[PDB]
């Protein structure tokens, strides 16, 4: 979502032994306005204030809590996987650069 | 004489189950999973004939063991049909203190199933005359045990409170309160409004307790209704009472 | 109350019925300080056989592998009251499943009383505060100069309860912790603590520089037995007594058996000249009539100091112990080790909880007392 | 301002504010026996000890004034007896201090260590404590046991484990068979009444009904307490009474019943009762004579067995006797798979 609703999901296979939907729903701050994915459960999105990033790795995860990146408002984000050294994504800044 | 059918696959595994029982004289099967097939209704003529009232002491004890594994939960109402046929005649038949076996098995049972057991047996074994030492003893491990969880002192309080007071009340009462069980003013005014309407020495000391541990939710209103319940001079211990009362004033 | 006109009201206030007949009840229900939508439509009877339930998307994710149990709930229970009380017990045992999405602090109480406590403090004693400002960590020194730590876990009301203090030092630490108390009052508490154990760290700290210590390495401030090495092949591990340390401690040897009988039986003799002024190793030095070395630890870096059965040290917190009586093996072992060799063989000759065998490595009588 | 104070002045002890050991500037005789003739000589002598008692009471209304008047008392000429236990060596104080003394005590339930972690409670039990006279005991009694039948737990427990240091010799019996009805009406405080009775003076006849009336409600009691509850069954056996509980013994007990914390205490009663039968030979003899007399039925049950074999484990003399009795029983057909 934009009002900054997260949904998350993963399968659980607890309690019962079958395979059963473990869906969290967040409520991350901030109008969310473009996001993408990285290598090892890393999710980078962007509120008109700040860009930040969001880890699930470690069921899952009670709470989503989140840094910035201290970048500005990148919308239209997008990543390529470099594996070569780090990961290397390319944005568009809110300004038009 | 009720004309009820109990559900086929029970009155086909009716005599399984009996065998079961009777074996646990002497891990659960699924024979024991048929109950979640069992209204209160049904489960009311099930309890009944299934004969679990003349069990062992140690016959219902491994028993208890087995239904505490079940996964589904038992219904609050089926939940607490059953504690009065396993334990109840026990209870309300002990004369001397309950076997380690029906405090550990009472126990136990009520560490998950705490408030179909004890909003099923409190009231009775209470609203049974001839409550004696052998009754309380119980009801007094019930609210001691650490498993006895907050949330659940609190869910034994909109009980305890809803009953009618007498001593038999008072007692176990002091031993929930006792751990510092959390209080909603909603309710602590009404332990307070009842506790204000007295001659005992129980109530004494009760009184006493509530107003070192929850001093802190003591209101003027409410040591208004300490200094009326205090009035009595067949207080014992009043020194103290009035000491702690005039102390929060 | 008995009936279901009053007793529904009583236990579900937010259930409003929209319909006359009342057939949709709608609105809310109460569930551990969180409320959710509910619409729940009867048949143009008073039947739970057939009934719709819906709801939020929300209850739907916390409703997550009980569709099928509630579906039985509806079908199996006689009254709608009833299967209210069921489905508040049921989200309630869901959510304290799923425990790890709640707990907002007091912010008006908590964020500044908690900055305050630490201005009482000072701002050079913090070293860590976790982003849910739930864990702290504190610093203090001793006379010595020696940085002692305090990890604090906090709970959503700290001034209230008491804050959960973990720290290394080895006797119990006790924090008098009242409503009125603070972080000042636990640090006086502290401080306490660090200057009775003064003398003691200082006779710990000049153990370790002076003496090859062996068998604690990088040792805690928990610590209060230290395995000195002294010549090779034979050990003293020394407990010590934290409030009397430069006092005489229990002390004992580890080694060869022709070795440790003399340093025993001078100890017994010199053990009168112990004398509390002096430091452990300035009494332990004129008492056992020995210096100790520095670290032969850096010439000695593989010597094969290990089982020499298995060939490991730090076998399930055992060390290299069981010797030879011998000058030409020396070879350690441990007592696992020893027993399943000793036991396994023909040869060997058990006393009562004793076994008489041959060294493995060079085949002379070795003696094993478990 | 007021007659317990200047009178204490007037005797001659120094009462301080309540921050340090009150000073006392006579000798504790000439104390005690001049502030009994200064009130005997004054007019209305029978009424000044309420006076006398009122002005200590409203004193002793701070914590630290009273807690410093229970302390040891500073000797100028080193230390001493406390003011509360110097007044109590006074007999016609004494039964208007032991009801004041009483009355108070339960506003200390949950003020235990304040200050230097000490127990105000502990603090005025131990102010009766060895002595030397008793006015009353059945005043004394009768108060002690209703403290007793509300105060909680450890407070009581403590009361118990020093109630043979408080009593005289004329109200030990009393005590014991009150202590028995303590017994049967509350099982958590079986270990310390125990502890007690075989700790008082008594007649052993009584010894015998109680532990009776142990063994009938055994079912009852949790595991954590048995070894010492069994230890006292063990030494209150004589060598007459051995068949006789250990048949009622061998019987009662289940070991079936009791299942992580029950097999370790299992365990423990297991070292507990070998300790037992390993040192005296009259159980380990009666014991066999008690399981061979139990040839009859095929229904002898599993302690027998591991009771067996621990007496082959333990003790020595008996070896041929063990194996002379588990031959003749197993031939019989007796002790099989099952
Ligand atoms: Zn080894
Ligand atoms: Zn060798």
């Amino acid at each position: 979502g934009h009002h900054g609703r997260m949904l998350a999901i993963k399968a659980s296979w607890d309690e019962s032994g079958k395979l059963v939907p473990e869906l969290r729903e967040y409520c991350l701050p901030g109008p969310v306005l473009c996001a993408a994915c990285g290598g090892g459960g890393r999710v980078y999105h962007s509120t008109p204030s700040d860009l930040c990033v969001v880890d699930l790795s470690r069921p899952e995860e009670g709470p989503g809590g989140l840094p910035p990146m201290l970048c500005p408002a990148s919308l239209n984000i997008c990543s390529v996987v470099s594996l070569s050294g780090g990961t290397k994504l390319l944005a568009l800044s809110a300004k038009g650069r | 004489a009720e004309s009820l059918e109990l559900p086929k696959a029970i009155q086909d595994q009716l005599p399984r189950l009996q065998q079961l029982l009777k074996t646990l004289e002497e891990a659960p099967p699924v024979e024991l999973q048929l109950l979640h097939e069992c209204s209160p209704s049904q489960m009311d003529l099930l309890c009944a004939q299934l004969q679990l009232p003349q069990l062992s002491d140690l016959g219902l004890l491994r028993l208890c063991t087995w239904l505490l594994a079940l996964s589904p939960d038992l219904s609050l109402s089926n939940a607490t049909v059953l504690t009065r046929s396993l334990f109840l005649g026990r209870i309300l038949s002990l004369t001397s203190s309950a076997s380690r076996l029906l405090t550990t098995a009472l126990t136990s049972f009520c560490a998950k199933y705490t408030y179909p057991v004890c909003s099923a047996l409190l009231d009775p074994v209470l609203q049974a005359p001839g409550t004696g030492p052998a009754q309380t003893e119980l009801l007094c491990c019930l609210v001691k045990m650490e498993s006895l969880e907050p949330d659940a002192q609190v869910l034994m309080l909109g009980q305890i409170l809803e009953l009618p007071w007498k001593e038999e009340t008072f007692l176990v009462l002091q031993s929930l309160l006792e751990r510092q069980v959390e209080m909603t003013p909603e309710k602590f005014s009404v332990l307070m409004e009842k506790l204000c309407k007295t001659t005992s020495m129980a109530y004494a000391k009760l009184m006493l307790t509530v107003m070192t541990k929850y001093q802190a939710n003591i209101t003027e209103t409410q040591r208004l209704g300490l200094a009326m319940a205090l009035e009595p001079n067949t207080t014992f211990l009043r020194k103290s009472l009035k000491a702690a009362l005039k102390h929060l004033g | 109350m008995a009936v279901t006109e009053a007793s529904l009201l009583r236990q579900c206030p937010l259930l409003l019925p929209q319909n006359r007949s009342k057939t949709v009840y709608e609105g809310f229900i109460s569930a551990q300080g969180r409320d959710f939508h509910l619409r729940i439509v009867l048949p143009e009877d008073l039947q739970l056989k057939n009934a719709r339930l819906l709801c939020s998307w929300q209850l739907r994710t916390i409703l997550s592998g009980y569709h099928r149990i509630v579906q039985q709930r509806m079908q199996h229970s006689p009254d709608l009251m009833s299967f209210m009380m069921e489905l508040k017990m049921l989200l309630e045992v869901a959510l304290k499943n799923r425990q790890e999405l709640y707990a907002l602090p007091p912010p008006p109480q908590f964020y500044s009383s908690l900055i305050e406590e630490i201005g009482t403090l000072g701002w050079d004693k913090l070293v860590y505060a976790d982003t849910c400002f739930s864990t702290i960590k504190l610093k203090a020194e001793d006379a010595s100069g020696r940085e002692h730590l305090i990890t604090l876990k906090l709970k959503a009301k700290y001034p209230a309860e008491s804050p959960d203090y973990f720290v290394d030092f080895p006797v119990p630490f006790c924090a008098s912790w009242t409503p009125q108390s603070s972080l000042i009052s636990i640090y006086s508490q502290f401080l306490a603590a660090i200057e009775s154990l003064k003398a003691f760290w200082d006779v710990m700290d000049e153990i370790d520089e002076k003496t090859w210590v062996l068998e604690p390495e990088k040792p805690p401030r928990s610590a209060t037995a230290r395995r000195i090495a002294l010549g090779n092949n034979v050990s003293i591990n020394i407990e010590v007594d934290p409030r009397h340390p430069t006092m005489l401690p229990e002390c004992f040897f580890l080694g060869a058996d022709h070795v440790v009988k003399p340093l025993g039986i001078k100890l017994s003799r010199n053990i009168h000249l112990w004398d509390p002024e002096n430091s452990v190793l300035q009494n332990l030095k004129d008492v056992l009539e020995i210096d100790f070395p520095a670290r032969a630890i850096l010439e000695k870096s593989d010597f094969t100091m290990d089982c020499g059965i298995c060939y490991a040290y730090q076998l399930d917190g055992t060390i290299p112990d069981q010797v030879c009586d011998n000058s030409q093996c020396g070879q350690p072992f441990h007592q696992i080790c020893l027993y399943e060799w000793l036991r396994g063989l023909l040869t060997s000759r058990q006393s009562f909880n004793i076994i008489f065998g041959e060294c493995p490595y060079c085949s002379k009588p070795i003696t094993l007392k478990m | 301002d007021s007659i317990f104070v200047k009178l204490l002045k007037i005797s001659g002890i120094i009462l301080k504010t309540g921050e340090s050991q009150n000073q006392l500037a006579v000798d504790q005789i000439a104390f005690q026996k001049k502030l009994f003739q200064t009130l005997r000589r004054h007019p209305s002598y029978p009424k000044i000890i309420e006076e006398f008692v009122s002005g200590l009471e409203s004193y002793i209304e701070d914590e630290d004034s009273f807690r410093n008047c229970l302390l040891s008392c500073e000797r100028l000429q080193s230390y001493s007896k406390s003011l509360i236990k110097l007044l109590l060596g006074i007999d016609i104080l004494q039964p208007a201090i032991i009801k004041t003394l009483f009355e108070k005590l339960p506003e200390y339930f949950f003020e235990n260590k304040n200050s230097d972690e000490i127990n105000i409670p502990r603090l005025i039990v131990s102010q009766l404590k060895w002595l030397d006279r008793v006015v009353d005991g059945k005043d004394l009694t009768t108060k002690i046991m209703q403290l007793i039948s509300i105060a909680p737990e450890n407070l009581q427990h403590d009361i118990i484990t020093s109630l043979p240091e408080i009593l005289g010799d004329s109200q030990h019996a009393d005590v014991g068979k009150e202590l028995s009805d303590l017994l049967i009406e509350n099982t958590s405080l079986t270990v310390p009444i125990l502890d007690v009775l075989s700790s008082l003076r008594l007649d052993p006849n009584f010894l015998l009904k109680v532990r009776q009336l142990v063994m009938d409600k055994l079912s009852s009691i949790r595991l954590e307490d048995l070894p010492v509850i069994i230890k006292f069954i063990l030494h209150s056996v004589t060598a007459m009474d051995t068949l006789e509980v250990i048949s009622e013994l061998r019987e009662k007990l289940d070991l079936q019943h009791c299942v992580s914390s029950g097999q370790s205490c299992i365990i423990l009663l297991f070292d507990v009762i070998k300790s037992a039968i390993r040192y005296e030979k009259t159980i380990s003899e009666a014991w066999i004579k008690a399981i061979e007399n139990t040839a009859s039925v095929s229904e002898h049950k599993v302690f027998d067995l591991v009771m067996l074999f621990i007496i082959y484990s333990t003790n020595t003399q008996t070896k041929k006797y063990i194996d002379r009795v588990l031959r003749n029983k197993i031939r019989s057909g007796c002790i099989q798979e099952q």
